[PDB]
């Protein structure tokens, strides 16, 4: 069924799932036209498939150029991330294949599962956590690669850097959705925050700061902080 | 004109033929049902007085043998049978006639819901469909389960529908699975129509089938069998003109034949608004439209 709060340490379980977040897959600008009409122009896009146990990230670029002729695109945007997590898997050896796909949106399921309807024994989940992924794009190596792009194209990550070195995955999720969560309230801040020390550097091959244990427990309060407030200026508390 | 003999009425008991119904009392010296048209299937239901659960019935066609109901006190409930003896037969409905011991079909010349309701309904389809080859008539009852029901448990009392899955493989072509799922053309045209039923006849008469059965014997698979058959129709883009047109007279008189009070249990929600107001065929279905805009508004 649904995952929520009450099924939530399943997600570092030894059965290999992933979640699947489409917000990313289709983003457009809002622009006015000589006629003064309005009018959309499409920019590249991704499909964020991760592992939450391992941290492997599997970003597949989604080019303009897939939209082209194309009607109805938010859509087809659903049907063409279902293509794409399904072959995905279908590339993937059978003992890598996920037993569970989590979807962030509901409106995954329908397409998810006609895709995978020759996949009888992956079960294809909701979920009721506002999980924030749709923030990827503000991880700036991540934002580099989808809009450089020039050809469909799937980039390999690991979210979690190293950190699985030092700390359980259940930590390490827990690190990640709170960074995401505060890049999504208060990009600025969030991002002020992770790079304000000169010296803390991110490696050609990480994603995110090579902070030390201490160092964390800091930035991890300093988001916190950022969190409730921004939630205070939104709220007025 | 033909007749359903009883040789009794033991116990107390509502009996239907058709869309009509009766109340006959414990041992009423009632002897059968007279004047039944020639040239539709039929059938006959019961509901006990003590036990309004089970509604139970039989589906038969007149021209396909002499028929008659008798009680059975051992397992409780009046049974249809097979006499082979013409010439019996025939005395006994005479004799039944000449001391008017028998109801009379009760039928309007003008009224031709009957006909109406039954139009594509086949006696040899209704067999394959409840399977008992020994007799020529069809048990049915409330809770007897379809085949696919059964998939999500005595086959032998099951309701063989045809499965219709449309998040399946006979549903669903390797590559259009989004085309497919939106607009089931093809599964409607090439793999139901022209693979498995042959032709739109045979189709509407399972979809008749199966709303008689929910209507008659509240028989829950069979409702979900003729919502699915419907919404396999207006979810498709590609139908041919005929078969809307038809199906718009099917649903009207079936809409129209429904009693007010069982609406609520027997009229799916999203089904219809799907059908009558979001799906391709969202203006080919006037008629049914109209009478449940009038009739059952709130479900809209
Ligand atoms: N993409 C799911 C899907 C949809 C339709 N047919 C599929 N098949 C039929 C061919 O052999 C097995 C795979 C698979």
């Amino acid at each position: 069924g649904a995952m929520n709060s009450s099924n939530y340490a399943e997600l570092f379980n030894n059965d290999i799932k992933l979640f699947v977040d489409d917000t990313n897959v289709y983003r457009v600008t809002v622009h006015k036209t000589f006629e003064g009409n309005v009018a959309t122009k499409a920019i590249n896009g991704c499909i964020f498939t991760l592992n939450p146990k391992t941290g492997h990230l599997f970003l597949k670029i989604i080019h303009t150029s897939v939209w082209a002729g194309q009607k109805r695109l938010s859509q087809l945007a659903k049907w063409k991330t279902a293509e794409e997590v399904s072959a995905l898997v279908r590339s993937l050896p059978k003992e890598e294949q996920p037993k569970q796909i989590i979807v962030t949106r509901k409106a995954m399921l329908d397409p998810l599962e006609v895709h995978m309807l020759d996949f009888p024994n992956i079960a294809i989940r909701p979920t009721e956590l506002r999980l924030p992924f749709s923030a990827a794009m503000s991880i700036d190596k991540l934002s580099d690669v989808v809009m450089k792009a020039t050809e469909p194209q799937m980039v390999l990550f690991n979210i979690y850097d190293d950190w699985l070195d030092r700390i359980s995955s259940y930590t390490a999720f827990s690190r990640l959705t709170l960074l995401l969560r505060a890049l999504k309230t208060n990009e600025e801040s969030a991002k002020m925050i992770l790079l304000s020390d000169p010296t803390i550097t991110i490696k050609s091959y990480h994603l995110w700061p090579s902070f030390t244990d201490e160092q964390w427990i800091t930035i991890e309060s300093q988001m916190r902080d950022l969190i409730l407030t921004e939630y205070g200026r939104k709220y007025n508390v | 004109m033909n007749t359903v003999p009883f040789t009794s009425a033991p116990i107390e008991v509502t009996i239907g033929i058709d869309q009509y119904s009766f109340n006959v009392k414990e041992n009423q010296p009632f002897h059968g049902i007279k004047d039944i048209p020639i040239g539709h299937v039929h059938v006959i239901h019961f509901q006990h007085a003590d036990n309004s659960s089970m509604r139970y019935g039989y589906w038969f066609d007149c021209r396909m043998g002499n028929f008659y109901i008798q009680y059975d006190p051992k397992d409780g409930l009046y049974k249809m049978m097979e006499e082979r003896d013409g010439a019996k037969f025939e005395n006994i409905v005479h004799n039944f006639k000449e001391r008017q011991m028998m109801v009379s079909y009760p039928k309007i010349d003008e009224d031709d819901t009957w006909y109406n309701l039954t139009e594509f309904v086949q006696m040899d389809k209704i067999r394959k469909i409840v399977r008992k080859d020994e007799n020529q008539f069809s048990y049915v009852d409330s809770s007897m389960t379809t085949v696919q029901e059964n998939e999500l448990s005595d086959p032998a009392h099951s309701l063989n529908y045809t499965v219709i899955n449309f998040k399946s493989r006979e549903a669903i072509r390797p590559g259009h699975e989004m085309e497919d799922f939106l607009d089931k053309s093809y599964y409607l045209n090439t793999v139901m129509l022209q693979g498995i039923f042959k032709n739109s006849s045979n189709y509407f008469g399972e979809l008749q089938f199966a709303f008689l059965n929910a209507m008659f014997f509240g028989n829950y698979g069979s409702s979900l069998q003729w919502h699915a058959m419907i919404e396999l129709i207006c979810s498709s883009a590609t139908v041919p003109k005929h078969m809307l047109d038809k199906l718009d007279e099917i649903l009207y008189y079936q809409i129209k034949t429904l009693p007010e009070q069982y609406s609520d249990i027997l009229l799916n929600e999203r089904v219809w608004n799907i059908c009558l107001y979001s799906s391709f065929q969202k203006n080919s279905l006037h008629n049914t439209e109209k009478i449940m805009e009038n009739k059952y508004p709130e479900l809209l």
